[PDB]
């Protein structure tokens, strides 16, 4: 029924430990940039 | 004959104002308005104070939005400020609006 | 047309930030996310779990009744008379 | 001093770009062969025996 | 400008709408489907293109041609699969940027949402012709059961089911069509998908709050680029774990059976996608009541617009809409759940209630809702 | 100028790909 | 965009005709502004605390000189590559780039 049986799950192996690394990985890097943006502060100074 | 339903009213209405978070976000109701047509002619009728205001307010607001954290809870709107500071301004915008339509019948 | 100088008008208002590079992408990961995760969840839970826990009781009775109805090949009316 | 592990890292790759790809090229490479040779091991273990690999013995030469 | 890249080439300029392009601030994760939308979209067409290149539209080897694919043509089997269980995160996508125009009324989009509509009604009839292609079992009896659906229409019903079948049964002619059709869908659909984004091009995106963010907005590049980029992490993230791990989880249809024109499917039934209108269409007793009432599930979308009550067209500050909009999503769930449940008693009084509610959620009470939300706030 | 050297890493990032990835 | 665009094409792409020009410049700058008395105190009394005693105006000449264009665009990129630029403005800034822009305004895979 299914040949791919093997394959498949070894693959699903390296999928797993690829996607462990990118995804944390990928995390940062959005960190990275927003960081600017959600250490911002605001101040408002009107004259009146 | 409203004395005691009325009056309790404002006890649904305090539920309900505190439960719409947008109190928490420092926002105030009519900060919160669908900007259409109408809202918008109103909102360039405000005067500098109160227009640089709601842009300040929205600014606080939408910042916190993207940061999901709410406002202390010192710093929070209460109900018994509620400025409808738009609703003059708005009303009339809407009443010109209606004569304009109403004059144009026949 | 212009989007980014024709958007608005803002007035008076100052913004501070600083680089990413000064900065660190993750401050406190966890003391930070647990009480804001706790704190939002919370005040969704309400709002949002009923209706799903209803679907459930809705499921469990459910399918309870068809098994029985149908496994209760007896049910509808007895055997004995 | 010395620079910390990552500022040599820098320096020496990082700064110019062109040698920042080129080290991407080769960790790409170096790297796939680490990843499948380990994972691949990983796997294999996981199912000892259970793989032709480990049972062509039975019919091959004799 | 002189050198400047992006404004020199006209073509170029076109592009800068996903990077110096405005963008709210603050933004649900809820935005990126749309992004993943596409991604889907591009990702089913290559995936496609590949298995439409050994595949064979017709009777005797359609279903070999697919057995093919999965066996003798080297890593034909991921393709196949990743675009099967593709198919099922096209529309899992879907459904989420759906819920979202709902739930923050990103629908005020007049125009844009009539495209999004269009687009989801285009993606439905394509996924409903592919699924047919390898002509299993499941297959060649939903595509019947649904096309002959048509048949109640009273006076042309019947010749147009004949049409459109090209015979009297589902044969060859029926299933070449569907191939044709498959295929050249989605590059229609991609057009629309791009006129939708140059309609929305012209407002922006709506956000959590329901407020104007042009007080707050936010280069397109530097941030959302590497949100995207993560969604789709995360999207192929659960497209591989379901195609490497899960297979037919999924796909609940099991008939890899080559279909027998006359046999018995238990239970049949469309994918989980169309389960809801499934459902909806089984609780009515006459079958042109239950057609129309099947169009309407799906059509009712174009009205909501229409419908709307409140002064904040962002439901997030809303709390009876949020516990409505809540439970309608939970029916929906309870309609699809109906969709794989035999044809009786139990089911049918249930489907019957779930029927009603999802009608009257969207159609008579989040529209008081509104209203009372807004009184309760003096507006 | 810095073309030549820029030049240069770029014509090595090329060849080592097509050998590599090809 | 077109300034910090002046400044990564000066650490990568300085010709020696284009620093040659910029040298001369300074010299002028640098005499000119002694034209008179009261410049030539100012010189003198802050050159002391600045850099210290020195009087390094006839030495300028001399280092001024000794710029090939090499020396400028090293020099140039220590400070400006890759550094994370110091940012101020005052309404209406609304298109003032984002500070990420900025930033990566400071390399040149681009632009
Ligand atoms: C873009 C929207 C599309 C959707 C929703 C979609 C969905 C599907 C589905 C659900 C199947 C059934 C496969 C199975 O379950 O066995 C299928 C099959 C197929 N599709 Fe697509 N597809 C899309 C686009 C395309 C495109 C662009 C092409 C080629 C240009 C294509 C070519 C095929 C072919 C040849 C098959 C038959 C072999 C098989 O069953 O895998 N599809 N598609
Ligand atoms: C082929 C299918 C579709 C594609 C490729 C697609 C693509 C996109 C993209 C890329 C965005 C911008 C990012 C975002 O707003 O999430 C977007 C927004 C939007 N889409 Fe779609 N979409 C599709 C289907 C739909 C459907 C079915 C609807 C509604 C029926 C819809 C309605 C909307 C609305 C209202 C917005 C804007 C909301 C806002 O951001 O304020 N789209 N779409």
């Amino acid at each position: 029924a299914e040949p791919e049986h093997d394959h498949r799950k070894r693959m699903g192996l390296k999928m797993l430990l690829m996607m462990g690394l990118l995804l944390p990985l990928v995390y940062a890097m959005k960190r990275h940039k927003w960081s600017v943006l959600k250490s911002r502060k605001l101040a408002y100074r009107p004259p009146k | 004959a409203v004395s005691a339903s009325s009056r309790w009213l404002e006890g649904i209405r305090k539920w309900y104002y505190n439960a719409a978070g947008f109190n928490k976000l420092g926002l105030m109701r009519d900060d919160t308005i669908h900007e259409n047509d109408d809202v918008k002619e109103a909102i360039r009728r405000l005067p500098e104070n109160l227009y640089d205001d709601r842009v300040f307010r929205i600014k606080r607001a939408l910042d916190l939005s993207m940061r999901q954290q709410i406002l202390p809870k010192e710093q929070w709107t209460k109900y018994e400020e509620d400025k409808s500071y738009l609703e003059p301004y708005l009303k009339e915008v809407i009443r010109e609006r209606k004569e304009r339509e109403e004059w144009a019948k026949k | 047309g212009r989007q980014f100088g024709h958007l608005t008008r803002v007035r008076h208002v100052i913004t501070y930030s600083l680089s990413p590079f000064e900065q660190r992408a993750f401050p406190h990961y966890f003391s930070k996310g647990i009480p804001n995760v706790l704190r939002r969840t919370r005040a969704c839970i309400l709002r949002v779990a009923p209706p799903f826990v209803a679907f459930y009781l809705v499921y469990t009775w459910g399918t309870q009744e068809f098994e029985k109805s149908k496994r209760k090949n007896p049910a509808a009316y007895e055997n004995d008379r | 001093v010395a620079p910390t592990l990552t500022a040599r890292l820098y320096s020496l790759l990082f700064r110019r770009t062109s040698t920042f790809a080129l080290t991407i090229v080769v960790g790409a490479l170096f790297f796939e062969r680490a990843f499948d040779q380990g994972a691949d091991a990983i796997y294999e273990h996981i199912n000892e025996g259970k793989l032709w690999k480990h049972i062509k013995h039975k019919y091959e030469n004799k | 400008m002189t050198n400047i890249r992006k404004s020199h080439p006209l073509m170029k300029i076109v592009n800068n709408a996903f990077i110096d392009l405005p963008a709210p601030s603050n933004i649900s994760s809820w935005w990126n489907f749309g992004s993943l939308l596409g991604i889907c979209l591009i990702l089913q067409i290559l995936t496609g293109l590949f298995l439409a290149m050994h595949y064979t539209s017709d009777t005797t080897t359609a279903f070999s041609s697919v057995t093919h694919i999965c066996r003798d043509v080297n890593y034909g089997w991921i393709i196949r699969y990743m675009h099967a269980n593709g198919a099922s995160m096209f529309f899992i996508c879907l459904y989420m940027h759906v819920g979202r125009g709902l739930y923050y009324g990103s629908y005020t989009f007049l125009e844009t949402w009539n495209i999004g509509v269009i687009l989801l009604l285009t993606v439905m009839a394509t996924a409903f012709m592919g699924y047919v292609l390898p002509w299993g079992q499941m297959s060649f009896w939903g595509a019947t059961v649904i096309t002959n659906l048509l048949s109640a229409i009273p006076y042309i019903g019947t010749n147009l089911v004949e049409w459109i079948w090209g015979g009297f049964s589902v044969d060859k002619a029926t299933l070449t069509r569907f191939f044709a059709f498959h295929f050249i869908l989605p590059f229609i659909i991609m057009a629309i998908a791009m006129v939708h984004l140059l309609f929305l091009h012209e407002t922006g995106s709506n956000n959590p709050t329901g407020i104007s963010s042009d007080v707050d907005k936010i280069p397109f590049h530097p941030y959302y680029t590497i949100k995207d980029i993560l969604g789709a992490l995360l999207l192929i993230l659960a497209l591989m774990l379901l195609v490497l791990f899960a297979p037919d989880l999924l796909g609940d249809p099991d008939n890899y059976t080559p279909a027998n024109p006359l046999n018995t499917p238990p239970h049949i039934k469309p994918e989980w996608y169309f389960l809801f209108a499934y459902a909806i269409l089984r609780s009515i007793p006459n079958k042109l009541g239950g057609v129309l009432a099947l169009a309407f599930s799906i059509l009712i979308l174009a009205l909501i617009p229409l419908l709307h009550t409140s002064k904040q067209r962002s439901m997030m500050f809303r709390p009876l809409s949020q516990c409505l909009f809540w439970a309608l999503v939970a029916d929906l769930l309870t309609l699809t759940w109906i969709g794989g449940q035999p044809v009786e008693h139990p089911y049918i009084t249930i489907g019957q209630l779930a029927s009603v509610l999802y009608f009257l959620l969207i159609l008579v009470l989040m529209p008081t809702a509104g209203t009372i939300e807004n009184k309760l706030l003096k507006w | 100028r810095n073309w030549v050297p820029t030049a240069q890493l770029w014509g090595a990032v090329g060849a080592v790909g097509l050998v590599s990835a090809t | 965009f077109v300034l910090q665009g002046q400044w990564m094409r000066l650490c990568t792409s300085a010709t020696e005709s284009e620093v040659l020009r910029g040298k001369n410049l300074l010299r002028n700058a640098l005499v000119s502004h002694l034209d008179g008395t009261t410049p030539v105190c100012e010189d003198i009394g802050r050159s002391l605390l600045t850099y210290g005693r020195r009087i390094p105006l006839a030495e300028w000449e001399s280092r001024i000189a000794e710029v090939d264009a090499r020396v400028v665009r090293e020099v140039c990129s220590k400070y400006f590559y890759d550094q994370c630029p110091a940012v101020a403005g005052f309404g209406p800034i609304e298109q003032l780039p984002d500070y990420n822009r900025i930033r990566s305004g400071m390399f040149w895979l681009r632009f």
